[PDB]
DNA sequence: GTACGTCCCGGAAGAGATTCAGAG
DNA sequence: CTCTGAATCTCTTCCGACGCGCCGCGGGACGTAC
RNA sequence: UCCGCGGCGCG
């Protein structure tokens, strides 16, 4: 390939094929002649190192070089590695038809469409927008269509709206993990320069939206359209293929919403009051004369289905709150009344809507999920949960316990000065008393923040459960822990040096007061140990999750019944301790080997 | 007491602690690294005169001919600044040296040179350091990073456990040089000394001591101490010292004096030690079974017999005694080999070697260094003494031999640069004495033993590399000399050297691209510790060590700043306060303490003598004599940290500052965050964009006035006076009267730097700040850059935000935004991009520019002039053409026939530059090069003629303005001593020579004024004529190239859905939609919030520094809407200077206790109604305000305490039933634009080796589908599509064809065919020796 | 100055040398 | 003393994640004529 | 011109 200039940029093959031929040549000129021994076999060792070199450079010493420095390739070089023919260029090949941008939410959307940018939605559908406009006559030859299309008449746009209808599409993520990295969507147009993905897949896709970029594809034959159709849509990915539970589970904010839909309080305006049914509870509630949670018996109507496939209508008078009566409104008809009835954090949704799909079937678990996020995110926006800085109390005998701490570490030390402990001993003895310290303080910072609100209850006094917005956001399991809160609040512990022991004094300062510049110091070490650490690991994952890949590759199902009687004897494993996994969730979803007999032997 | 510009707004300030040591001059280390290496350094010291005297004296072979040094001088630069980034040249200047060549005559080698010539020549070219302390390469900005490399001098590894799987610890010691080849000992499971050069084979260690001209017992009376045997008449009497007995086994009883002193069978107390120091015992009896394990050091020969009895190093045995006894030897010397006090290593190395002679050791190192040869003594003799001892190729630096005597425990810490004896000798007793158990290992991670290089030392080894070579090609031509036919110019050539310096400044892992678009990332960027680059680490071969950090790190180098990624502890930047000392350690500075007395003076201290003494902390209260206020103070001695006495430390921090470094310490209330969210924030921070109206950041932390001073983007004010005539492309200064010269005083001209392309895409612009008549003082800023106000660094802008999940718009991190921020238009940014076109050669005949351009109609030409290049302020879209260039391919082969034909139904094609696809924007200027000897069209001519009356007027300026200053100096001057009101001035100021006066020191002023005037005049026409030559002549273009055309496109970008935004604590994120006014919630007064986050991201990730910043801002706004609402009624200035006054005091215990007192009424007026817009608060890292001092300060402004205020909802219109957070942050724009990765791609180009599509942006290509999407599709019953995908979208070339065809047609089918891809491999594989082929169907 | 001819870091694994252990 | 001979030590090879975006340099030298 | 090498940056 020549190249801006006289020069031409060489190919490392012509090179070491110059030379090798330049060599036979001069060797079959040199014989001509009857040269003496010597020097044809020192050329024809000079041609055998060449012609080596040509065909696999660098396994022998002093490899060739190329312009400065850089050894050239040659074919072995040009078959291996990633540089090479096999994983580069055969395996994974560049395609057309395709495109890629930054992702933002727009949660207005049904979970089987996604939204798409106008100018991609020119440019991928060109072939289909040309074939539409050949088909309705408005254009003689290509040309016109080339004027056309490039100037974005009023005429073409109604005709991509025609052509995106029923087309499904891909979208994918550069980093692809499991097999819900690729799902197909509806497309459906909208303006702007960016995708809009609905909010609840973005859990499968182990996806943020801190610039991720997402690839699409287009199925281009009519086999292609029909199998998207029936396998790629997330309708039918409602389970992983990992384990059994869902994979659609709500991440961040319905979950926070639900959670704060549901907690009574003892004492709120409209209490005492009983309703007809679900349908007036949000009159009430939307018109301000009752609260969002509140005690209150109202009278709920739920079809069960004990009989041979049809519901049972039965009725009774519940004492719930309002809120649990809103989210009835949403619920189908299968599920029974009681599982609405709990705090419904994210582990309780997350099995109630297990349960649900396995009971109702399929469709109408996709539209409860919908329409459970649609309420979520409505309610969630109503409540208005915010972080203030006052929120975060701080317990009262830290202090003290802090004095103490430090007096018995005194004491210990000047035991050490009269020459009665090692040092050994006195290490663990006072990394012990650190750890003491620590989970008391936890403790009552634990206990006098979850439960300090007290309420006269209409009487003399009453306790309920705390309603401060960091223990709600951080109880409900929708982001955060016991550890997180604990370091936000009370101290942080014992932090480790990159020796591997632990650093004689802990950190007596937590986030909401300041922090001194050693204390910070000493944090950094495992800040930048972590960040390492998560650089490296992924490295080493891809490679050994290539390695377990490569060899299942050819296992394919092709027999429905082998017909034998040998099976393995399963029992639940018991470490030593309370039992780890019983029988439910290890035995589910297999086929018997042997007929199972009751403690009736014989029966 | 404040300067005058410092009163326009004063910056309130928070602390307790009194600081000592001011900010220093931030970029220093470029700037002195580098006034080393362009420097007349006399008598010769670490510059360019050092390496002359180093490499240029140079003796020929015998022929009486000597090239020696005299002296060097360079050039002024043929081009300014301007000119070379405006052409494309380096900003260089020639390099002047003085040789002397002398030639001897016969029969005297050291008598006086019959004779000598001396002249100038040239040779090289060097780059130059602009006063920003960057360089200029090919039109093209660069900047050189300092690099951290290992440090030289002898060292002591360990490798902990891992060799040979059985926890036996290995010691090795190896030497390092500065320039040489290196040489390191190290131990085997067999416990023996072993040597190795340059990671070859492995030798013993024996044979450099016997090539050292050291014999055998030598060798074992330097390695170990002398026992004495004495054969008496019975049982060989043993000289015995008492305190050799410490470890040792016995064998019998030890008795003294007829004394029994130890028993048989048991072995010493320290009890019998003392009874025998109490006894003095000399001289025991022993048993011949107590000499049944010594060994013999030194050869013993038979006088009468002549033969050899006892070789050295051999384990006597009871014959070889009884001879030894017979042939009358009294005195018998043998080793002392200890279990656990000295092991016998050098015996058995000395048993295992294979040779005992010198001339063989020669032999030996001869065969190992090259093999294959037929080794002689001459070439060993010579190879030996030029590996380690000759100057030319061996030489350790100060630095190196500093260190080696150090780790050594000698004294004269000065020597050569080469090794001796005694140095290897002592490196091996060390060592021995290392593996005995005494002493300790030296670790790697300690900064005392890491060097930092810079510009100076690496521009000096390249140029030395350079001149070596051509060292030894003047060698080889001198070795052919003749009698002074030829003059000193014809051997040196500027090849070499010239060429080392361009690709060392151009192709390095060091001279690394400038990544400048805002002030921080240049205040961040040169100040960069990189670890790799020649002679370091490389990125896979790091392991842990080597990122984690040292406990030494604290103040010397960042812990919270480096780069996310694959490169994490390798790219740490320097501090704030570290500084370099003289010979290339870090250093920091400290506070020396009396006992009771803190004394103000300043002490450095290195990486090594700091862990001797105790350190105590900053943040510790002090009374005002010095005194620690209590009896215990937490300190740190040798990396821990403890508590310790009223009285014990020496040293004392100068700061609070001084841990962290310039990228990180801008963010507020830092010490409230945890380290990986401050790292973010901080890696976004340095990554900012320009906005088209900075703001003023509420939140500071009172250091933004240095880095904005210390950057090279603001024309900071050189000498102090007052402004005269100020214009938005110019600004003049008139001089004061005690700040003038005694002679060409004059006044100041400067000249602003307009709109011009940047090298990052954005665009740098200078808005003069100084008003009319408004004096300035010396060192002050006048005009700010980009991103910067009043001399502030002002990155982004500072927003009322609010805190809630709203609608799920904002469901994990996405951000909306109401219209209200793209109203006022303050995110607008504006983007300078940079098309070319190139007129080359081809053949067939070159190309033409003109405007005759086919096919296309006038709407295509509508908006060209007649010569082909659109007009300035031309609104050009994408779809228009800048330049009419057309391509002559050509082979038209005209018949007269055929060509008809064409014309029955229904040569050169265009070429032209295209717009890319998506992008509007204006044009605002274009420039033209051209080589010499080709005719200009008219845009050319114009263009030159612009470019000449431009010059022409700004000269004719400044002439104007410096003469009419100098005039009025000229009055000013003879107001006294014969002043004329109006009798001077009845004729114009032209003549004031011929004024009758008296002679006096006022009389020769002005004839000096006169005559520095005629000097001028004469000066600036030469210069003018000067000028206008070099701007009227051509310029030099690349070869083969006819003309350039550079057209510039200025696009500006609104914000959209998909930029990205981020804070200063991390929280960053996408917007997701943009919002009417009405819908987002508002607040009982009336004003709407602009942006609402998620509250969700704060317990993991903690960084509660945020909602602190949303309160403080809060506050803010609180005292600045008060002030506003003050101002806006006519009030008279007492209770406006009271509620100010009152506002400043506020808090505790401060440092700034300012008054208003000595305000004027109009300055006062002036700063309130500066300060309308809020109150700026400074806080600094870890010394900032409490929550007590923001609850005292809310409570001045009349908003609510807790910090929590009621809001209503846009869309129903209710309260929400829990109050919310709103306040005001300070709210960044990345550089991340939406369109910069919007791609798709229907069917663009195809490569050529393979038919697949291109890959980038860029080249119009398409995503790639990896082998992990692969194995994503197989794993559903994806069967089709995939086959589909990987066949006919991507390889088959019939395939795709039919599948368009079909396609167009309305049918869908598919024919697979085979992929071509494989068919290359299937080839590949065939041109080896393998039958590759494909059996039947 | 230029066209042109020639030229030029662990970690894991196995293969091969060594070794010493012990039987004949 | 001698022969296996299983075991052990030492030398040589391959292997270390996957998508992008921006920028800069690249057959060069060395002689031989033209 | 579509390629190689190097540096920086984002997921
Ligand atoms: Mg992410």
């Amino acid at each position: 390939v020549p190249l801006d200039g006289g020069r031409f940029a060489t190919s490392d093959l012509n090179d070491l094929y110059r030379r090798v031929i330049n060599r036979n040549n001069r060797l079959k000129r040199l014989l001509d002649l009857a040269a003496p021994d010597i020097i044809v076999r020192n050329e024809k060792r000079m041609l055998q190192e060449a012609v080596d070199a040509l065909l696999d450079n660098g396994r022998r010493g002093r490899a060739i070089t190329g312009s400065n420095k850089r050894p050239l390739k040659s074919l072995a070089d040009m078959i291996k590695g990633k540089q090479g023919r096999f994983r580069q260029n055969l395996l994974g090949k560049r395609v057309d038809y395709s495109g890629r941008s930054v992702i933002t939410v727009g949660p207005y959307l049904r979970l089987h469409q996604c939204g798409l940018p106008k100018k991609m939605a020119l440019e991928l559908f060109k072939p289909f927008i040309y074939g539409k406009l050949e088909l309705r006559g408005l254009a003689t030859t290509i040309k016109a269509a080339k004027k056309m299309v490039e100037r974005e008449e009023a005429v073409v746009w109604d005709i991509l709206d025609e052509v995106i209808r029923e087309h499904p599409v891909l979208l994918n993520r550069a980093p692809t993990l499991h097999r819900l990295g690729i799902q197909a969507f509806e497309p459906v147009l909208i303006e702007g320069k960016a995708i809009q993905l609905h909010p609840l897949v973005c859990a499968a896709y182990n996806a943020d939206f801190d610039g991720d970029q997402m690839a699409v594809h287009v199925p281009l034959t009519l086999e292609a359209q029909l199998e998207a159709r029936a396998l790629m849509m997330s309708t039918n990915n409602i389970l992983s293929p990992a384990n059994g539970e869902p994979i659609i589970v709500p991440s961040q904010d319905v979950v926070l919403g639900l959670y704060y839909m549901t907690r009574d309080c003892v004492n709120a305006k409209g209490e005492g009051m009983v309703l007809t049914g679900p349908k007036e509870a949000e009159r009430l509630y939307r018109s301000g004369l009752a609260s969002l949670h509140a005690r209150v018996k109202v009278r709920i109507t739920e079809y069960e289905k004990d009989a041979n496939g049809e519901l049972v209508a039965k009725t009774s008078l519940k004492d719930t709150t309002v809120g649990r009566a809103i989210l009835w409104m949403i619920v189908p008809k299968g599920l029974p009344y009681s599982i609405v009835n709990q705090a419904l954090g994210k582990k309780a949704i997350s099995k109630m809507l297990n349960t649900c799909y396995r009971i109702l079937g399929l469709k109408p678990t996709v539209i409860f999920a919908d329409q459970i996020m649609y309420t979520g995110f409505a309610y969630a926006a109503r409540s208005g949960a915010s972080v203030g800085i006052d929120d975060m109390v701080i317990p009262e005998k830290k202090h003290e316990i802090i004095s103490e701490a430090e007096a018995e570490v005194a004491e210990i030390q000047e035991q050490f000065q009269s020459g009665l402990v090692t040092a050994g001993e006195r290490y663990n003895k006072v990394i012990d008393i650190w750890a003491a310290a620590n989970d008391r303080v936890s403790k009552a910072m634990m206990d006098n923040l979850q439960t300090e609100t007290v309420i006269n209850r209409d009487g003399q006094e009453e306790k309920q459960v705390s309603f401060n917005s960091i223990y709600m956001m951080a109880d409900s399991g929708a982001r955060g822990s016991a550890a997180q809160i604990r370091q936000l609040a009370g101290m942080r512990g014992l932090m480790a040096k990159p020796d591997g022991s632990i650093i004689e004094t802990p950190i007596t300062a937590n986030f909401r007061e300041g922090l001194n510049v050693l204390q910070y110091f000493i944090s950094t070490h495992g800040a930048r140990k972590g960040l390492a650490d998560t650089a490296l690991k992924t490295a080493n994952s891809g490679y050994l999750t290539r390695r377990l890949v490569d060899v299942a590759q050819d296992l394919v199902v092709t027999e429905d019944d082998c017909g034998t009687h040998e099976g393995i004897m399963m029992t639940p494993v018991i470490e030593g301790g309370d039992v780890k996994e019983p029988l439910r969730d290890r035995v589910l979803g297999r086929v018997t080997a042997e007929d199972v007999l009751k403690p009736g032997t014989a029966d | 007491v404040y300067s005058y510009t410092e009163k326009k707004r004063i910056r309130k300030d928070f602390g307790k602690r009194p600081q000592v040591l001011d900010v220093p001059y931030l970029l220093s280390i470029q700037l002195d690294s580098f006034q080393k290496f362009i420097e007349q350094d006399p008598e010769g010291q670490y510059g360019l005169e050092a390496a002359f005297r180093s490499v240029f004296p140079i003796q020929s072979y015998s022929g009486n001919s000597e090239l020696q040094y005299v002296s060097y001088r360079l050039g002024e630069p043929v081009f300014d600044v301007q000119e070379c980034q405006i052409r494309g040249v380096t900003y260089s200047a020639p390099l002047r040296v003085k040789l002397r060549l002398v030639i001897y005559e016969r029969e005297a080698p050291e008598g006086t040179v019959k004779d000598i010539k001396e002249q100038e020549v040239y040779m090289g070219e060097i780059p130059l350091m602009t006063d920003n302390g960057t360089f200029v390469i090919n039109g093209t900005e660069r900047v050189i990073v300092s690099q951290l490399h290992r440090s030289p001098g002898v060292f002591f590894d360990s490798d902990k456990g891992k060799t040979h799987s059985s926890g036996k610890v290995l010691y090795n010691a190896r030497i390092i040089p500065y320039r040489g080849s290196w040489l390191d000992f190290e131990f085997d499971p067999k416990d023996n000394l072993f040597v190795r050069i340059d990671r070859r084979r492995k030798l013993p260690a024996t044979i450099i001591l016997r090539a050292l001209n050291y014999t055998t017992e030598q060798i074992l009376d330097l390695f170990f101490e002398k026992v004495i045997f004495e054969i008496r008449d019975n049982k060989l009497q043993m000289e015995l010292v008492p305190e050799r007995l410490r470890g040792e086994t016995a064998s019998f009883d030890i008795e003294a004096n007829g004394k029994v002193y130890v028993e048989k069978g048991r072995r010493i107390t320290a009890r019998h030690i003392r009874q025998l120091e109490k006894d003095d015992v000399k001289l025991i009896e022993v048993p011949v079974e107590y000499i049944a394990g010594k060994v013999v050091a030194k050869d013993y020969i038979d006088e009468s017999t002549g033969e050899l009895i006892c070789a050295a190093n051999m384990e006597l045995s009871l014959d070889l005694l009884a001879k030894l006894s017979q042939s009358g030897h009294k005195r018998i010397e043998t080793l002392f080999t200890n279990d656990l006090d000295h092991g016998p290593y050098i015996s058995e190395t000395l048993r295992v070697d294979p040779t005992n002679d010198r001339l063989s050791a020669l032999v030996e190192i001869y065969r190992m260094m090259r093999p294959g040869e037929p080794p002689t003594r001459e070439a060993a003799e010579s190879l030996f003494e030029n590996l380690f001892f000759s100057e030319d190729r061996y030489d350790l630096s100060a630095v190196g031999r500093m260190k080696f005597n150090r780790s050594l425990l000698r004294e004269e810490i000065e020597g050569s640069g080469i090794l001796s004896k005694d140095d290897i000798i002592d490196v091996m007793k060390k060592l021995i004495d290392i593996r005995n158990g005494k002493g300790e290992v030296d670790d790697i991670d300690h900064l005392g033993n890491r060097r930092i290089r810079s510009v100076g030392e690496m521009a000096e080894n390249q140029f030395r590399v350079g001149l070596v070579r051509v060292e030894r090609a003047v060698k080889e031509r001198l070795s052919l000399g003749d009698l002074d036919t030829l003059m000193p110019q014809d051997m040196i050539n500027a090849k070499p050297i010239s060429a080392a310096v361009k690709e060392f400044f151009g192709s390095s892992q060091l001279s690394q691209f400038m990544d400048q678009n805002n002030p921080l990332s240049e205040i961040t960027h040169k100040r960069r510790i990189s670890a790799l680059g020649p002679g370091g680490l490389t990125r896979e071969r790091a392991g842990f060590e080597v990122r984690d950090v040292h406990p030494t790190h604290y103040g010397r180098v960042c812990p919270i700043e480096t780069p996310e990624g694959p490169n994490i502890g390798l790219i740490n930047s320097l501090s704030v306060y570290a500084q370099t000392n003289e010979y290339g350690f870090l250093e920091t500075p400290y506070r020396k303490v009396t006992d009771g007395v803190v004394t103000d003076e300043i002490h450095y201290l290195s990486a090594i003598e700091e862990g001797n003494y105790v350190i105590a902390q900053a943040n510790s209260n002090l009374d005002e004599e010095g005194h620690f206020v209590e009896d215990l103070v937490t300190c740190r001695s040798k990396g821990e940290s403890s508590l310790f006495s009223r009285d014990q430390v020496d040293y004392m921090d100068v700061s609070t500052q001084q841990v962290v470094s310039v990228g990180a310490s801008l963010i507020p209330f830092l010490e409230h965050d945890d380290a990986n969210r401050a790292l973010m924030g901080a890696n976004m921070q340095r990554q900012a964009v320009p906005t088209l109206r900075a703001d003023k950041p509420l939140v500071g932390t009172g250091m933004e006035r240095a880095v904005a001073v210390d950057s090279g983007v603001t024309a900071v004010a050189k000498r102090g006076g007052v402004v005269q005539y100020v214009d938005a492309s110019r600004i003049v200064i008139k001089v004061n009267e005690d700040e003038m010269y005694p002679g060409e005083a004059g006044i100041d001209i400067y000249n602003l730097t307009k709109y011009t392309r940047s090298n990052q895409n954005t665009c740098i612009n200078q808005m003069p700040c100084v008003s009319l008549g408004e004096p300035v003082e010396r060192g002050d800023v006048l005009a700010d850059g980009p991103s910067t106000d009043l001399g502030e660094l002002a990155l982004g802008q500072n927003m009322r935000v609010a805190f809630m999940p709203w609608n799920g718009y904002n469901f994990e991190d996405s951000i909306l935004v109401s219209e209200r921020v793209v109203q006022e238009d303050r995110f607008t940014t504006i983007h300078i991009q940079e098309l070319a076109c190139v007129s080359r050669d081809t053949k067939l005949g070159p190309e033409e520019i003109t405007a005759d351009i086919p096919n296309v109609g006038e709407a295509a030409l509508s908006k060209l002039d007649e010569s082909g290049i659109v007009y300035i302020g031309a609104e050009v879209t994408g779809g228009d053409i800048l330049v009419g260039k057309v391509t002559p391919k050509g082979e038209t082969q005209l018949t007269p026939e055929e060509k008809l034909l064409r014309a029955i139904f229904g040569d050169v094609k265009d070429s032209s530059l295209r717009v890319p696809n998506g992008v509007s924007g204006t044009v605002i200027d274009v420039q033209v090069f051209t080589r010499d000897g080709v005719e200009k069209d008219k845009r050319a001519l114009e263009i030159e003629e612009m470019q000449l009356k431009q010059a022409k007027k700004d000269l004719s300026e400044e002439l104007q303005i410096l003469e009419a200053g100098l005039f009025s100096r000229i009055r000013a001057v003879l107001v006294a001593g014969g002043v004329e009101a109006e009798k001077l001035d009845k004729l114009p100021r032209d003549r004031w020579l011929e004024l009758g006066l008296t002679d006096e020191e006022k009389q020769n002023q002005l004839e000096q004024l006169a005559e520095q005037y005629d000097e001028l005049k004469h000066e600036f026409e030469k210069k003018l004529e000067a000028k206008r030559r070099k701007i009227t002549q051509g310029d030099d273009l690349a070869p083969g190239v006819l003309k350039i055309v550079k057209v510039y496109l200025a696009v500006k970008r609104r914000i959209q859905p998909g930029d990205k935004m981020a804070g200063r604590h991390g929280n960053k994120g996408v917007i997701s939609k943009i919002n009417p006014i009405e819908d987002m919630p508002y607040d009982e007064n009336g004003t709407p919030v602009d942006i609402v986050l998620n509250p969700l991201g704060v317990p993991s990730r903690m960084n509660i520094g945020q909602i602190l910043e949303t309160h403080l801002g809060m506050a803010a706004k609180g005292i600045g809407d008060k002030i506003n609402a003050m101002l806006k009624q006519q009030q008279e200035v007492a209770k406006l200077r009271e509620f100010i006054q009152r506002a400043y005091d506020l808090g505790a215990d401060v440092r700034q206790k300012v008054d208003l007192s000595t305000f004027s009424d109009e300055e006062v007026m002036r700063l309130a109604e500066n300060l309308r817009k809020g109150m700026p608060i400074a806080t600094p890292v870890f010394d900032g305000a409490k929550e007590a001092e923001i609850k005292e300060l809310l409570k001045l402004g009349d908003l609510p305490t807790s910090g929590q205020i009621r809001l209503y909802d846009g869309r129903t219109g209710e309260q929400f039933e829990r109050p919310v957070t709103v306040g005001y942050m300070y709210m960044l724009k990345l550089n991340h634009l939406v369109d910069d990765k919007m791609h798709a791609r229907s069917t663009g180009s195809y490569s050529l080796v393979t038919q697949q599509p291109l890959g980038g942006k860029a080249q119009f290509g398409g995503q790639r589908f990896g082998e992990m999407e692969v194995w994503a599709l197989e794993a559903y019953g994806a069967a089709y599509t995939l086959q589909e995908m990987l066949t006919v979208k991507s390889d088959d070339v019939n395939g795709r064809t039919k599948m368009y065809k079909n396609i167009v047609d309305g049918n869908h089918q598919m024919e697979p065919g085979m992929p071509e891809s494989f068919n290359v491999l299937l080839k590949e594989i065939r041109s080896l020796g393998i039958n590759i082929e494909l059996e039947d169907e």
